[PDB]
């Protein structure tokens, strides 16, 4: 980034990839729940 | 385009199949001088609010978000929307409610010691999840419950706000540079006048009025019977660029007086090089971002989602009305997904999330409308005009020697033109006029010929009360609640209005396609 | 009325028997709101030229004749003309050609050492003899040979000159107070500012533009379909007074900025108490008047008679056209007798001789015109309006506190309105507008569907050449030859135009009553 | 009138009635001549 920044374990791409993976996981969970409902 | 299919992403897929076959026509239909004139018009109509809102954002965010970020975000999102959106006639940019939200979040982040940019990164992250769920469940089908009532109320209120703000800017110039017997002749001019200056406010008024008068005169010249017709139509298409050029030359040849000019940032750099870079870490910049605000970002993200959803979908409803003769189709699922996802992604880069603004989109559609021999014939539905507008907005930093000679007053008169010309297709505005017109004069329209005059005026006055309520709400600190009060006009039409109006009267007054029941 | 009876003073006697039986109606038809609105409008329209011409007269004559003398002459002659004239809708006042003659005479009297005021007294003596002989032998019957050709050419030239001078006054304001970075904050004010002042020129343009804008908007509102009709009609009749009140009020609330105001003289005294008294001795004041100039005064008297005759009779032709719906008649012999005799008598008192002024009289007739439901319905033909205008002009010295708050810029916008609206009935102006219109748009009139389009355009262009020739002659030292150059259009219409136009096109284009031959 | 004016034999009313009477006699002369002409 700019100036003096605190150093994290994950970089920007690593953290954004893990957050997008979590988002994909919860989206898939909700979609599978919706598929389970309206059928049984 | 508003039906519910029962299949996941069913609205999104049908949205693509509806518009994407017309992609070849969406390039070739732009080969006309009307498209170029519309490009020149909407370039200024999108660039000037970008600069103004970016300056306000930088003043309120301490330059955490500023003019350069807004310009680049507008350019990238407009290019991607023109290349991929199902309704390429929408203009995507910053709006007033978004500025009200950026200030409100900054205060909460400042109060609890949360970095503002990182919270936006998490709000935008929550924005992507929310829009995916809405699109996957066809949530855009709820737009069908927004009838002509809410659409015209919102459009009239937004046009009135736009006109009011344009006049307010001229009033501020008079306040900054008051007319007075004597002036300090040696007043520092850097970076803004540090004191009142002679002839400034009056020249600003003469420029604004000059450009508004020339724009209106050329608009009348289009519909007049003077000159070879094809030549008259060309001149009428370029009427706003001709007025802008004339008044810019007028202020150019007056060298001694001072008029505020367009100012673009020096380069493609962040507004504050100390605060942040181009990429924002979701875990924090200088201090670690707390875990609770990662989950608590959903509620401001929710409010942002209602704001952008309401503005964009109502704008799509207004622009894609059947009376405007759009035969290429409009996509209520694809554009919402694109706008909200692009905003959520731009939040990660420290950039504003945008929305489909009403005034700019209506002006863009109107500039591409071909009038018949009073009756709308067709609209030049293409992707090139919005793409070129976004490209010019992104290139505006390198066009500083050109933009630095353009006064704000000329753009103020252009804004008043846009505000007064955005009221043409609104039946609420027409019925407001019928209040001051004797009944014999009233036109041959279904809500006049099949509804009693006092019933029609009662219907108009109920809408007027809603306009006053919404304008009052916009004037309080709780102006972010405007989407909810606007939504409350949907139960009013569907529940309360049938309690006092017959079904025939509601069909005539609140008509989807202007039909006599 | 233009018939030649063959009896001595037959035209004068026929004029009295035609109009004087309508005298009772000439008082009672004025009891309407439109007549009061016209009096405020024609009051300013007759007062401001009086003040301007009187000041310019005083500057060129060394105050031998000035503002007070011109005001008293205008008041007395207008009162006597409204009480006795057969066409009371004419406005009697000073004109530009009269000012050109007064300077030319003063310069000759100074070159030859004659007293200018005494020399005029003898011109006025010869003026009375000439007009009595002309009226005795019905010399006014030659007016019947001045067709719509010459009338329209003269009216268009006069209106164009009026508009040009109205704009040139604003350019003069801009030259006197140019837009500069710095001004002197300590500038002497009395009698007029000794240097440039900030905001003066720009505020003068705004007060002119605004006056013209509201005047035209209220004129359009009168013909509009908004409000109860009687209220709309009363508001539209007071249009010009309402616009004057609004803008004067706007200048009154901005008190820091200087604007030039109306300046009436302090009292009813001669402009030069050291040069002449109220009564001028025909034998001389300071030097004995030579006996040769007593007979040599006939040639300037002949020139003055020609100027006054042509101006007044062409004005009477214009205001008494059949298409204007005048049912009360006009006197071409009585009005000329009154005007020239009153001028000759006022010469003895050291006062200007006047003439019926085209723009003022056409504005007076238009302000009394009632429009039907586009078409002219009737004209409020009465004597009270002009009489009250003359009385107010005479009392203008006493109402200095009211007139000192009225800027010239408001009156400048009013004059531009008068010049624009004076073009409505001129067929030459309609044919000039048809030059820029494609042929299919051309209206349903006799000279369009019975004359080929290029023939009609040739006929218009021949008139345009006459307009240019008359404009060039006016801007030369020999501007007093303008009546002769104008009268040269009659042989052009009667001898040369038959040569290249067949008779049917002449009947269609140059028609007294606008008939299709 | 004003200041010091030349004192003539006739005052302003005297001379103006003299000129008016001369003009009236002249006008009667052309009127009588015109009456004589167009009849012979
Ligand atoms: C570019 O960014 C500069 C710094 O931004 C910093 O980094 C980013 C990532 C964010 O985290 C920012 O919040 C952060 O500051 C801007 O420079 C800053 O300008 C402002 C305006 O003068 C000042 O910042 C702070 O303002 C606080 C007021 O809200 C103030 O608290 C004080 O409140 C009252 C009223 O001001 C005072 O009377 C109290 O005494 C109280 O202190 C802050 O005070 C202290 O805070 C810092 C925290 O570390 C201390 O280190 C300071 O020494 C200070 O005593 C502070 O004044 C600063 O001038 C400045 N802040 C920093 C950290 O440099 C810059 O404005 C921006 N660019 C543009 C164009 O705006
Ligand atoms: C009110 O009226 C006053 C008097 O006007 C005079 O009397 C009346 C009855 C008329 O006959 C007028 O035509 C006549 O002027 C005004 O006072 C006069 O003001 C003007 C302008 O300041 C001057 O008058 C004369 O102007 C002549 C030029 O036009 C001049 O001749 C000179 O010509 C050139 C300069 O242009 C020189 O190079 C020559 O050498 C020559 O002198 C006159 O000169 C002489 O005239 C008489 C002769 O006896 C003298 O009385 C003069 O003082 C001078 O010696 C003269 O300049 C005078 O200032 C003045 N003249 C008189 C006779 O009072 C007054 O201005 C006016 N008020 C207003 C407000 O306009
Ligand atoms: C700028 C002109 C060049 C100067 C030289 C002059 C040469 C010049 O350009 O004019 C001649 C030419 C005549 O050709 P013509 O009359 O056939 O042309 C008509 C003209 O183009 C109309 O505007 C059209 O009406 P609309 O809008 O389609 O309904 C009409 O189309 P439509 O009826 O078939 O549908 C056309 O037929 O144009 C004019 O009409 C005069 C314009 C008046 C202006 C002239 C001066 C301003
Ligand atoms: C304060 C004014 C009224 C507002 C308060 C409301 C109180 C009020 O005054 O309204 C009743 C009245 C209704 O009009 P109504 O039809 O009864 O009266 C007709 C009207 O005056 C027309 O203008 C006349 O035609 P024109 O023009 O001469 O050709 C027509 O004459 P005619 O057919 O017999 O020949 C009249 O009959 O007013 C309006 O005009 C409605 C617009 C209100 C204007 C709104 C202005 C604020
Ligand atoms: C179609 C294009 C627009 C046309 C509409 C005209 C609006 C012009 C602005 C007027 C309102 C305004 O701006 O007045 C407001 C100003 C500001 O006063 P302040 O006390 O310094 O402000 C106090 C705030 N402080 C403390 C920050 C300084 O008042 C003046 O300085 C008085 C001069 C106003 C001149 C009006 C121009 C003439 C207009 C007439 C045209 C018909
Ligand atoms: C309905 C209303 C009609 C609109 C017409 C507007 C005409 C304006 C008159 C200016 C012409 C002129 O003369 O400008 C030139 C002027 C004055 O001339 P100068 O040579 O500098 O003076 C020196 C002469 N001395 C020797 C007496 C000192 O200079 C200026 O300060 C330039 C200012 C011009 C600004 C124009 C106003 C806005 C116009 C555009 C509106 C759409
Ligand atoms: C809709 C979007 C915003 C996802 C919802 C956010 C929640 C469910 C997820 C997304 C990413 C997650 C973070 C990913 C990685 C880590 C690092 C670990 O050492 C502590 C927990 C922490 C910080 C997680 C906390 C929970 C978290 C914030
Ligand atoms: C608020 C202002 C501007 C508007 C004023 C206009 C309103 C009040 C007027 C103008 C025309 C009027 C209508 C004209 C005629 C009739 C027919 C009558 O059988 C019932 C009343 C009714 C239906 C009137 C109701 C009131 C009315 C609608
Ligand atoms: C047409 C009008 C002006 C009348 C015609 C003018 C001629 C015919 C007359 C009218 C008035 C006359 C003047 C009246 C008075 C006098 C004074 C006297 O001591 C000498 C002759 C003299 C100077 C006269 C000369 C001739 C005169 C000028
Ligand atoms: C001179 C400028 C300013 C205006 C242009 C308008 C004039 C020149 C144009 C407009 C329409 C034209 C006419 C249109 C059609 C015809 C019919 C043709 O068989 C002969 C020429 C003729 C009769 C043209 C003559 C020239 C014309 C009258």
């Amino acid at each position: 980034g700019e100036r003096v920044q605190l150093a994290h374990h994950f970089s920007e791409p690593e953290i954004t990839l893990i957050i997008f993976g979590v988002m994909a996981g919860v989206i898939g969970t909700i979609l599978l729940i919706s598929y389970g409902i309206r059928r049984l | 385009p508003l039906q519910q299919t029962g299949q996941l992403f069913g609205g999104l897929v049908r949205d693509i199949r509806r518009r994407y076959p017309y992609y070849l026509s969406d390039i070739t239909d732009a080969f006309s001088p009307q498209v170029l004139a519309a490009v020149i018009f909407i370039y200024f109509a999108a660039l000037s609010p970008a600069i103004t809102f970016g300056g306000l954002l930088g003043e309120k965010t301490r330059n955490q978000m500023g003019v350069s970020e807004l310009l680049i975000s507008t350019a990238v999102q407009g290019i991607l929307f023109a290349l991929l959106g199902a309704q390429p006639l929408l203009v995507v940019g910053f709006s007033g409610p978004l500025l009200v939200f950026e200030e409100a979040f900054f205060s909460f982040c400042e109060t609890n010691g949360l970095e503002y940019i990182v919270g936006r990164v998490w709000i935008g992250f929550w924005l992507i999840l929310l829009v995916v769920l809405v699109v996957a469940f066809e949530g855009s089908f709820l737009v069908r419950f927004i009838s002509r009532y809410t659409q015209e109320i919102f459009s009239f209120l937004i046009s009135l706000i736009f006109i009011y703000e344009t006049f307010s800017k001229l009033i501020k110039i008079f306040q900054d540079h008051p007319l007075q017997k004597t002036y300090n002749y040696n007043v520092l001019m850097v970076p803004k006048p540090q004191g009142p200056l002679p002839n400034t406010a009056l020249l600003s008024l003469v420029l604004m009025a000059g450009t508004f008068f020339f724009a209106m005169m050329l608009r009348k010249f289009k519909n007049s019977s003077y000159f070879p017709g094809k030549l008259r139509r060309v001149i009428g298409d370029f009427g706003v660029p001709i007025s802008i050029l004339i008044m810019v030359l007028v202020d150019f040849f007056i060298q001694d007086t001072y008029t505020q000019k367009l100012s673009v940032p020096d380069g493609f750099k962040v507004s504050n090089s100390s605060a942040r870079g181009w990429v924002i870490h979701p875990l924090g910049l200088r201090s670690e971002f707390p875990i609770w605000m990662m989950f608590a970002s959903a509620l401001p993200a929710l409010l942002v989602f209602i704001l952008i959803f309401l503005e964009s979908q109502i704008t799509t409803l207004i622009v894609s009305k059947p009376e405007r003769k759009m035969v290429k189709g409009s996509g209520f699922h694809l554009d919402l997904l694109l706008v909200v996802g692009m905003g959520g992604v731009a939040a990660l880069f420290g950039m504003p999330w945008l929305s489909a603004t009403t005034v700019r989109s209506v002006t863009h559609a109107n500039a591409l409308t071909v009038m018949g021999k009073a009756q709308i014939q067709e609209v030049k539905e293409q992707r090139i005009s919005g793409l070129l507008v976004a490209v010019l907005v992104g290139l505006s930093i390198l066009m500083e020697p050109i933009l630095s000679r353009i006064p704000l007053a000329v753009l103020f008169g252009i804004f008043l033109y846009m505000g007064v010309t955005s009221l043409s297709g609104i039946q609420l505005f027409d019925r407001i006029l019928l209040l001051f017109k004797p009944p014999k004069y009233h036109p041959d329209v279904p809500y006049v010929k099949r509804v009693k005059t006092w019933r029609m005026h009662l219907f108009t006055g109920i809408q007027i009360i809603c306009l006053a309520v919404l304008w009052v709400v916009k004037s309080t600190p709780a102006s972010l609640a405007l989407p909810f009060v606007l939504i409350l006009t949907v139960p009013l039409r569907r529940v309360l209005l049938p309690l006092i109006f017959r079904n025939v009267e509601l069909q005539c007054l609140d008509a989807d396609d202007a039909k006599a029941t």
